[PDB]
């Protein structure tokens, strides 16, 4: 549904914002390892608590 | 500090619910205007001798 969807993508959201702000969460090592490919932190970080 | 940023975010997707939506009902709705006088369009045609 067109409503989960919608709802899943703001929560996702607001939880990344929440936990990159201030002191990171997600420790660099981690970091690294979801850059690898080219992408930034934040979007590997999202792509994995998916 | 972790566990802080842990329930933090969980809080920021509870707080993210809806209450409610307000707005105004004007459609359909229109002003009224007040017309002072009422037409008649009458005039008294009279000869001059008055017959």
């Amino acid at each position: 549904t067109s409503g989960s969807i919608i709802n899943h993508a703001n929560n996702l959201n607001k939880v990344i914002n929440h936990v990159f702000a201030d002191k990171p969460l997600i420790s660099e090592t981690m970091l690294k390892i979801l850059t690898i490919d080219g992408t930034t932190g934040k979007d590997g970080y999202r792509n994995w608590l998916d | 500090e972790d566990m802080a940023k842990i329930y933090g975010a969980v809080a920021a997707v509870s707080k993210n619910v809806n209450s409610s939506v307000t707005y105004e009902v004007k459609r359909g709705t229109h002003e009224l205007i007040k017309v002072p006088t009422i037409p008649h369009n009458l005039v008294l045609i009279q000869s001059d001798n008055g017959k």
